[PDB]
Parts: structure tokens; C-alpha cells; sequence
């Protein structure tokens, strides 16, 4: 949108791809220098972490493309009959590490009795849950004993309404307009540190309005957010 | 021997530069946080600081200026390890009183040297 | 710059950093699942990919960051008295693998017998000296026995004058004026498959006119290009 | 014993892709972009193309129009492996003839798997 924020955006993709590429690059040359210094058990360990680090480095591409293939218009949806249920417990079982290396503890409720058959694409569903969960987790309190993002099933007003709730920092009142947009971080003493784009909420907003739903949030700094998502049902 | 103590909040950082680290003979002490760095300095003193910049809790900018700001911390040797490879990073850091300004991505062999070099 | 090309920018990087990581990948996984079909030669020359792939990687998101601290004006050079011969001789050693790769003889004349002593950044002149060579190379011919990217060096005006030349596709005169904005790629059948942002031209020009010099270009479609680029000498 | 004719630009790429197909047992021939890929098959008959788009020369896409119009070339089975990811990419590779799309990053083991279901 701006251009003030397309350099910060520049910057922060910089520094959002240069930690696992860290990682690759010492592992490797570790690796390479090393090889009479390694057992099997470490050997395979460094490996796993290359190849890890790598699928999270090419998680990250795959943010900023899709976001050019919304931005295109070139970006179409295929509904089917998923079980939702099935599916939120897919996105929480994919966090479950990231969530743990971040002491969060990640809980899935329905309000409703299960299946909840719904007329939904489960791919990029799925991708809407993940950025959600993910951000429950990068914004979740710095220290804390009762971290928690939790994840709530409701029918509501013909769709499917989700919830995704944290206990984390929260969001001020003059950012809670703006965390949709393109290049947008909640610059703040709070967030420093995290590393991020800026898309994964405008990429969220775009697959939600391609299924004909909405997506909002409510928050309190120092306590928590709800994101909720309604998609009509069929 | 040499006792090094190493403040990032990656685990997966924290674990590679252990291992070289340890290949030389050094014992690592790992802090995730600026803040548990600091309290650690309370049972033990490092000959060695090898620490990150963006870190939560305290960062690692604080920590240069906290460790300057006692008598029994201010004289360890401080390389800080960083993504932040700015010059501008680089020279608030050196002010700070790190002893080294070191960009990551790294190589483990150009570090390891580096820490032999402020060691002896 | 302009919001279309920001659009494509972003897909560009997405493609130019995918290439890479493809290779980190794969050659990871391999390793991985074939350490008892692995011999040592092919086990040592694996992990060297994965290591070469991780330093070029790297240096496209070194670019991103320069840019970012160009865009922003906290990038500040740094001046000395450099002897360019050896400057210029170091660039085209560092460029030679990739030539190759790309069958691009790399030369040097310069008319001035050397040294030649200049009052400059000598990073940042490697810098303007690797994009300009990596460029000749990128948009060298598709298929001819005789490519090259030459460098010649002289002193002009009471200053330095570095021609960088090669017998690549050459660029129209439209494009002329716009291949030094950020963002700004030829978009022809001859660019199509050569990877890139589109940032490269434009750091060159900012760190040359940082130094009070100037950077021009002379093309002709199908035979070639010369980029012309003057640094006072103090 | 079967034959694969691997196409792609990246001798790096080609080198991975040859040695988990050889770890098979399958015969391997290089091409370093479609025209080049073209002219092989005066050579011999693969039994499976393997094929990326974005070439120098003659990309993919040309590729597989032209493996369409020539009766001995067009059952020749194609993956195309490719970093073009797009939903509208692999649909236009599809109706061209390929018979699967990979995308690039990709899993070698995958990769494998998908070739020996195509020649079997
Ligand atoms: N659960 C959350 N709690 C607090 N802040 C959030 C949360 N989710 C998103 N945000 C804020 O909204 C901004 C935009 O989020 P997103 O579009 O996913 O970008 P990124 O995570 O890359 O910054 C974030 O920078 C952050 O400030
Ligand atoms: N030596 C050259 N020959 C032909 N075209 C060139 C040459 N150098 C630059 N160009 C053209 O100018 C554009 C901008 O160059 P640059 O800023 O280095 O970005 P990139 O190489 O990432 O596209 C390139 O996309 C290309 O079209």
C-alpha cells in the first residue's frame, strides 16, 4: 500500500529468511569440517535441522507468492464437503512443535457436535487456520507459566463462525483497523523481535472474502485477541 | 578449561555453536534471554560472552549496556553474533563495548577463530 | 516506485530465493536417506552444494538489506585510497565460477599502465563491479561460442572511468532510461527465464552517486551493452 | 533398464535428480534445455521425461506443445518438475500433455516414488 512500509517490508523479509538460512549454512560447514567429530545420532540430527530449517525458509516463499496470486486476482478456490473438525485438528497438529519450542500450549473446542460438515477449499482453509495459530504463537506473552491459542467450532448466522483465541499481548485500539493491511507490524517494544511480513493477515483477509466471509478482530493489550472467522456454509 | 557463555534465543542456534565450541575444549553455559544471562553471571564468571541482539525479555544491546555498568562484568570479553549486520548495529554495539561485531550467517570455522583470538 | 511492479518484485524474489533452496533441500534429503549409498568424494561434494547454494542465497538477501538501507539513507560509505587494478581483478576472480557456468569469458584491460591509486569505498565499488559483471553474465546470448563481459578501466574528466562491456542481448532504447529504477526488469522473450528483482541497477546508481559519480549506459539490441559508470578520483 | 530423459537448466538440479534415479537403476540422459531435449530423442525413446519450464531456448511449455505434435513423441509420459507452483501453471502444463506436476521445492523420495508409478 504505502511506500514508507514497502522498505521496512524489503528489510524484514531480509531478516525473517536470514535465521534459517543461519542455520543451513553453519550446519552444513559444521557438517563438512567435522565429519571424524560426529556420531550417527548427531550426523542425522544435523541433517533433520537442515532440512527443517528449509521447509521453513520455503514456507516463507510461498507467503510472499501467494500474496502476488492474490494480488493478481490469479487465485481460485475448490470447494468440497470437509469435516471441519478434522481439519482444525490438522492445523493444530502442524503448530504443535513451533507451538512447543514457544511453551504454548495449543487446545482445540467445539460448540457444536462433530462432524461439522461444511462447503469449504481445505487447503487454503488450512492456511488461514496455520497464519492464525502461527501469529497466536509468535504474539503470545514473553514469559508466562498458561501461554495458550485455542481454537473454537460454532455454527452461527447460516456459516461456520472460528474463533481463535490467545492470551497473549494483545492489540491497541489504533492498530486493531490497521493489522489487515499490507506491510503492517504493530511496531511496539512487544514485538521488536519477532520476525514477520506483514501478509499473513492481508492473505487471510483475501481467502476469506473468496469464500464470501469476513474475518475481525477483538483484543485487550496485556491480555489476549479473538480473531473470528465466519464463511457461509453452502 | 575456558568457560564460554552463550545468550541466543535459538535453540537450534544455541546448539550448533555449543558443538563447535565444545569441539575445542571449551564448557558452554546456554542462556535464552538477555535477563537469564545476566542471572547466571551471579554463579559464575565466563571467560567469554558470545552473545545475540534480538532477543525478548532484554536484548542484547541492553545486556552490553548492563554489563558495562558493573565492576566484576564490565571486563569479559563480549562477541556479539547477529543478523543485524548494519554498520550503523555494528558501531552502537562496538560503543556498547563488544569486543566484536560478528554477521550471521557465519562461518562456524571464521567464529571459532575469533574466539581463540579474544581467549588467549 | 510503482505499485504493479512491487506486485511482480514480489514474486521475483519468491522464484530468484526458490532456486536455491531447491538444491539445500534435495541435496539434504539425499544425503539423509542414502548415507549407506553415499561414498565420501560424493558425500563431501554434496555437502559443498548445499554450503555454495546457502552463500548464494545469502548474497541475494544481502541485496535486499542494502537496498532497504539505501532506500532508508542509513547506508553510509566509507573512502580510502584503493588501487582499482587489484579491485577490479578480485571482482573478476569472484565472478569466474559463474561465468563459466554460463560459458562467459570474463576479461580486464587498463588504457593506463596500473596502478591506478583512487579515493574510494573499496566494498562498495566491488559491489557496483559484481553487479555489473553478474548482469553481463545473466544477459549474456543464449547460445553462442564467443560471450564476454569485459571490464576496462581509465582515467577521464579527473576521475576514474570503469566500461563494462559484453556482446550480451543488449537492451531497447525504451528500457534505456528505466533499468537503473528500483524494481525496473526488461520484460522480453530473452529475459523470461533470468532470475532477479530488478534492485541491482538501482544500488549501483546509489552507491556510485554516494561516491559523486555517475552511471550511464550505451545498448544495442542483439549485439550488446556498455555501462559506463565515473567516480571522481578525489 | 528404463530410460529417463531429464531436462532442466541447472546442472546442479540435473546432478541431484541423476543420482536418485540411477540409485534405481534407471539409465539417465541430460539435456540442458528443450531444444537440446528435442534433438535427443532422434537419439532413442525414453520410457520418462522429466522436465522443468523455465529454460533458455525452448522452455517447457514448448516442449510439451511440441511433444504433442509428432505421433512417436506424444506417449512418451512427462513430469514436469517445476518452481512455476501456480494453480493456472499446472493447468495449462496439464492440458499440454503433462501426465504429473511436481512442485520445486520437492521431496526426492516423493519425486521417486511418482516415477516409478508412471512406469509401472
Ligand atoms: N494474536 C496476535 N496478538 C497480537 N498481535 C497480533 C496477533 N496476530 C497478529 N498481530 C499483529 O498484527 C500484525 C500483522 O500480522 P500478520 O499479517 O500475520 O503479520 P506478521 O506476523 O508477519 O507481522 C503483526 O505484526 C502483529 O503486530
Ligand atoms: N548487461 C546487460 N544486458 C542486457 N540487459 C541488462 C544488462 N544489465 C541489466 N540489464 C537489464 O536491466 C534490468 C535491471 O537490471 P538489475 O537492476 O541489475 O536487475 P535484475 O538483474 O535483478 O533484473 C534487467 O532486468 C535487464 O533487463
Amino acid at each position: 500500500r504505502i511506500d514508507r512500509m514497502k522498505t521496512e517490508f524489503i528489510a524484514n523479509i531480509s531478516h525473517e529468511l536470514r535465521t534459517p538460512l543461519t542455520a543451513i549454512k553453519a550446519y552444513a560447514e559444521t557438517i563438512y569440517n567435522s565429519l571424524g567429530e560426529l556420531d550417527l545420532s548427531t550426523l542425522k540430527e544435523f541433517l533433520e535441522v537442515i532440512i527443517d530449517q528449509s521447509n521453513h525458509l520455503e514456507n516463507l516463499l510461498n507467503e510472499l507468492l501467494d500474496f502476488s496470486r492474490l494480488e493478481r486476482k490469479s487465485l481460485q478456490i475448490n470447494r468440497e464437503k470437509v469435516d471441519l473438525c478434522d481439519l482444525v485438528e490438522s492445523a493444530v497438529n502442524a503448530i504443535k512443535e513451533f507451538a512447543s519450542s514457544h511453551n504454548v500450549n495449543v487446545l482445540f473446542e467445539s460448540n457444536v457436535p462433530c462432524p461439522v460438515e461444511a462447503y469449504i477449499d481445505p487447503t487454503r482453509i488450512r492456511q488461514v487456520l496455520l497464519n492464525l495459530l502461527n501469529n497466536g504463537v509468535k504474539y503470545s506473552k514473553k514469559d508466562a507459566p498458561d501461554k495458550y491459542v485455542k481454537v473454537i467450532l460454532d455454527e452461527k448466522d447460516g456459516g461456520v463462525l472460528i474463533i481463535v483465541e490467545d492470551n497473549g499481548i494483545g492489540i491497541p485500539d489504533h492498530a486493531k483497523d490497521r493489522i489487515f493491511e499490507q506491510f503492517y507490524r504493530v511496531d511496539s517494544s512487544l514485538t521488536y523481535e519477532v520476525p514477520g511480513t506483514g501478509l499473513g493477515l492481508a492473505i487471510t483477509k483475501e481467502i476469506v472474502e473468496l469464500h464470501g466471509g469476513r474475518i475481525w478482530v477483538e483484543s485487550e493489550v496485556g491480555k489476549g485477541s479473538r480473531f473470528f472467522v465466519w464463511i457461509p456454509k453452502d | 578449561s575456558k568457560k564460554v557463555l552463550l545468550v541466543d534465543d535459538s535453540a537450534v542456534l544455541r546448539k550448533i555453536v555449543s558443538f563447535n565450541l565444545k569441539k575445542e575444549g571449551y564448557e558452554v553455559i546456554e542462556a535464552e534471554n538477555g535477563q537469564i544471562a545476566l542471572e547466571k553471571l551471579s554463579e559464575f564468571t565466563p571467560d567469554l560472552i558470545v552473545l545475540a541482539i534480538m532477543m525478548p525479555v532484554m536484548d542484547g544491546f541492553t545486556v552490553l549496556k548492563k554489563l558495562q555498568e558493573k565492576e566484576e562484568w564490565k571486563r569479559i570479553p563480549v562477541i556479539v553474533l547477529t543478523a543485524k549486520g548494519g554498520e550503523e548495529d555494528e558501531s552502537l554495539a562496538l560503543s556498547l563495548g563488544a569486543r566484536k561485531v560478528m554477521r550471521k550467517p557465519f562461518s562456524p570455522s571464521q567464529f571459532i577463530e575469533e574466539v581463540k583470538h579474544l581467549l588467549n
